[PDB]
């Protein structure tokens, strides 16, 4: 497997590193790719780097301003990107190259804007057969916000919507599960919310009210 | 008038594997008893800028392809190098 | 650089259907092409790879085929959980060159949204605005209308809806609205209503609350 | 292994505009001023074989292509220009 | 050879939306480009030429924009009769190559068919085959379901469905359902019955006729 | 406008001309192309022919096998078509080349097949008991395609739906067309399917009325 970091916030002409760690000697003997993702549109070879690291390659649109480095000690796969535009808002997965790519990462969000970064208030929804709650992940940017429930004891019944961009230029999100109406009071619901960007973790349990 | 932009064209001009029409003849002069049709063939191979004149555009990983061609008169298969990835190596 | 031809854009099929999906490439490949699976939010899976070999784990109903230009992926008998979006990728030559994408959608027996509605918390009242929330739950298909309601007084404009994509196990969307007022406007008025239309509803289903 | 058939390797083979890499230098020799970023261009132009030795791949419709380049004083300025190239639109098999 | 990549393949949009087509050149192609209108069963007709140039006749809410590689056809006010497919077609340089093309469907409000039945012909029957029909007329969404039944008898696999392209007035579908068997079979059995499940309807609608009556 | 003759069926490796028509002294002055589509697939431009005569060209996978010729006196241009096979069903469409087609044919049909040529039995749907009534016409066990519904010989448009051809497992197409009228205009008014199969030279217009 293989885990992404450095992704987030960079402002217009902006850099950024990505580092992906790789947890095995593998690394050592592949060929590596970055591939990337524009949120709704679909997948794009970055580029590549070769097994001793004789070689780099690069997709045409990043020829001039992207480097790929690989450190065979760590295990580590870097990008380096210079020169960013709204057009390089994108997932960026690093994945093991052999042509086509068996192992990716899950991947990190690089978003290119000029806002700040801004954490997010969790508001519970409270219940009042099968009766449903939720979180609200409110006035957050940038994307992305996860969101577990029971710390991922609870799965099943669950739906984390889609963030809607608000006319403040901020993000806003719900996460709602479905359970039973006996197990309320019983059984204790708490949904786990992650905002990265700001360092925002919170634990919110959702009872409900009087 | 339209203008392609510096970056576009850098971009697009930078060494990469092209389909290149390479003349069948000074492929192979050691086959001076046959004719070829096609003439010529188009192959996947290496061309471009490199950013300074200090590096040639070459080859990292190369193969063969198999065509049918007219040898003049039956069709028989010949091979010929292709150039599946490339460089900017220092001379 | 390669250009591949992925066809089509997107499809819809029910459980059990046999389908096809349809990649050319701009020069002669010899089956150095790959077929992705990616589920809505998660990296690509790898299914076939070398035209028609089989990732291991990978079931025997995904199955690859074709040569020179033209490569076909076939889902024998589609499941609620291949709902995703398929792409081919070309390795021959550099730079490798994906299609643009198969959204592939499950069809399904209609299924009513069970409806919940949700007052703000206190907490948020304290920070100082209101946000009402309309809960649509595991329905099919897409097309629902949500109305607002705040003391009778029809709302147009002031809320955000956001759709679940479509479920892996049971083919159902789900939908939340997001009715934003300050916390003023909130405490002027009493009963807080979604009204819901839909397919699978014989008449309109409506939740309440009074403040 | 894979086998291209005679008929799609003589048809994509043929006289055509195809995507042709060519030397900025080698295309304006008169130049004592600029070293060139890109060194060459990427231009539409006739290409390939005809059938019988008898004829020569030629152009029937030409024009001009305008792209900004990087015009390069070795030690001194530097600044980007538009510079013109002839392009290939349309091609033929002609008789020499 | 100039390779043009269209998008959608194909969408769906409703009376008034602004509808967006996209077209990608492989080289710089400098409004060298067309968008065609082809209406189902007629030659594709111009609609945009040089990028952004509208043909005579052509409303005014059709309009072209884009440079380079990536051009835009947006259809500003769609109506019933804009059901079609619509390609770019690139003409900078040989060979000349259009999009794959984009259906472009109507929405509209569900709209229940008109069924109608129809016994074979006499003319027929004595060339010794008997081929009944069954008529949905003008229908929304494309999504119905016909049933045969002879007798009461479920009909299995010997009838064959048509439906008509989308009407370019009233967006509505038209299907026919053909059950074809031997005038013997026909001969054997009364009563032949058509079942049409569809939205517009509250419960399936039957139509039938007893052979003799 | 442009009129193309020379269509219809045509055994695999066989050959066939196609003849467009253009009915004005302007055909002269302009380059001409063909541009073909097979059922259900969409455009593709096959090839042209300039101004006087001086050049022809073509899409790559014709270039060993079409041949297009053009007579500047009659105002015709020509596709001699050679090694066909099923990739080349399609029907094939007249156009004026200026880059952009402004003016096209109507188009035919050259379909590629073994089988062989048979015209329709054509059989009336006679409106029954029961405001809005529907008839219509059966054209039954013919190829290849195309077949035309028409009725009342072009007065009668509104109303009309002649369905897509199914294929049967005999391998001869089905068709049907229908009109909904009005019920009382029955037995009144008279309405006649005029059915062409020009494939088979079948031509039949036949009245449908209400059956006693």
């Amino acid at each position: 497997q293989l885990v992404e970091s450095g992704g987030g916030l960079v402002k217009p002409g902006g850099s950024l590193r990505l580092s992906c760690a790789a947890d095995g000697w593998w690394f050592g003997y592949t060929d590596m790719s970055w591939v990337r993702q524009a949120p709704g549109k679909g997948l794009e070879w970055v580029g590549s780097i070769s097994y001793k690291g004789g070689s780099t390659y690069y997709n045409t649109k990043f020829i001039g301003r992207f480097t790929i480095s690989r450190d065979d000690d760590t295990n580590t796969l870097y990008l380096q990107m210079n020169s960013l535009r709204a057009e390089d808002t994108a997932v960026y997965y690093c994945a093991r190259d052999d042509g086509y790519f068996d192992t990716w990462g899950q991947g990190t969000l690089v978003t290119v804007s000029s806002a700040s970064t801004k954490g997010p208030s969790v508001f519970p929804l409270a219940p009042s057969g099968t009766a449903a709650l939720g979180c609200l992940v409110k006035d957050y940017f940038p994307e992305p916000v996860t969101v577990s429930w029971n710390s991922g004891a609870l799965t099943s019944g669950v739906h984390t919507f889609p963030a809607v961009l608000q006319s403040s230029g901020l993000y806003s999100l719900s996460s709602v599960v479905t359970v039973p109406s006996s197990s309320l009071g019983t059984k204790t619901y708490i949904c786990n919310v992650n905002h990265k960007p700001s360092n925002t973790k919170v634990d919110k349990k959702v009872e409900p009210k009087s | 008038h339209e203008v392609v932009k510096f970056m576009d064209v850098y971009q697009r001009s930078y060494c990469h594997p092209i389909e290149t029409l390479v003349d069948i003849f000074q492929e192979y002069p050691d086959e001076i008893e046959y004719i070829f049709k096609p003439s010529c063939v188009p192959l996947m191979r290496c061309g471009g800028c490199c950013n300074d004149e200090g590096l040639e555009c070459v080859p990292t990983e190369e193969s063969n392809i198999t065509m049918q061609i007219m040898r003049i008169q039956h069709i028989g298969e010949m091979s010929f190098l292709q150039h599946n990835k490339c460089e900017c190596r220092p001379k | 650089a390669i250009q591949m031809t992925q066809s089509p854009s997107s499809l819809s099929a029910s459980v059990g259907d046999r389908v096809t999906i349809t990649c050319h490439g701009s020069y002669w490949l010899s089956n150095y092409l790959a077929w992705y699976q990616q589920k809505p939010g998660k990296a690509p899976k790898l299914l076939i790879y070398d035209g028609k070999e089989r990732e291991h784990g990978v079931p025997s109903r995904f199955s690859g085929s074709g040569s020179h230009e033209d490569y076909t992926l076939t889902i024998s008998s589609l499941q609620p959980e291949d709902f995703a979006t398929y792409y081919c990728q070309q390795y021959r030559y550099h730079p490798y060159t994906f299609g643009q994408g198969t959204k592939l959608e499950i069809k399904r027996t209609v299924a009513a949204p069970s409806v919940f509605i949700f007052p703000p918390s206190d907490e948020q009242l304290k920070s100082g605005t209101a946000s009402v929330v309309c809960l649509l739950n595991n329905f099919y298909p897409r097309e629902a209308k949500v109305q607002w309601k705040v003391d009778n007084a029809l709302q147009s404009g002031n809320s955000q809806e956001s759709v679940t994509e479509q479920d892996s196990k049971d083919s159902t969307y789900s939908l939340s609205s997001t009715l934003t007022l300050s916390k003023a406007d909130y405490e002027k008025h009493k009963v807080y209503a979604c009204e819901v239309t839909h397919q699978g509803l014989s008449s309109p289903v409506t939740k309440s609350f009074n403040r």
